[PDB]
């Protein structure tokens, strides 16, 4: 209809079961509380770009170039202002 | 007192204080008013001293300073006060930042 609905849902997924709780308006699709996992593995897969033995997460291909992008932006902007 | 300092800058007992107030009002800087008053006082030498710069009567002989020298000295004093006014109000060179907005 017209109503505005806010909902801060957070959920803990594990191999044994899934837990979901919502703080706000009711969402019809989600059943709060623990729900069992039909299989004993976590259904999420992590794609780790440029994975490293010393890093928990991946790392973007923009990170190595980013300071060069900053310097390029600074040089171009200063050139444009001077022109 | 501004008037007393101006009378010191431009000698007393010649002008009445009304024109002194006028000179003070026409320029806040006292030395500018002093230069103006010195020029206007230089104008008065044609009456106070006159052209007759030297004369001898009987055994008396008097040689006063010529009017040209007196007006020249008054002009020099006025110029000194004007330069003082400039230097007091003068400010050195400056290098400043410049910037134009851009997207």
């Amino acid at each position: 209809g017209e109503n505005k609905r806010k909902a801060k849902v957070k959920q803990i997924i594990t191999a044994e079961s899934r837990f979901v709780e919502v703080e706000g308006d009711k969402i019809e699709g989600l059943e709060e509380g623990e729900t069992p996992n039909v299989w004993g593995f976590i259904p999420i897969i992590h794609f780790k770009n440029e994975a490293d033995e010393t890093l928990k997460y991946g790392q973007s291909d923009i990170e190595p170039i980013e300071p060069l992008l900053k310097a390029y932006h600074d040089v171009m902007l200063h050139a444009l202002k001077g022109s | 007192e501004k008037l007393r300092l101006l009378l010191n800058d431009k000698d007393k007992k010649s002008f009445t204080d009304e024109e002194l107030n006028l000179f003070l009002e026409e320029a806040d800087c006292i030395y500018c008013a002093a230069s103006q008053g010195w020029i206007l006082k230089s104008l008065q030498y044609e009456n106070t001293v006159g052209e007759m710069y030297e004369y001898k009567v009987g055994q008396e002989t008097y040689k006063s300073s010529s009017i040209k020298d007196l007006v020249s000295v008054a002009y020099q004093n006025a110029d000194k006060f004007k330069d003082m006014c400039t230097n007091k109000k003068e400010k050195g060179s400056f290098m400043l930042g410049i910037s134009t907005e851009f997207e």
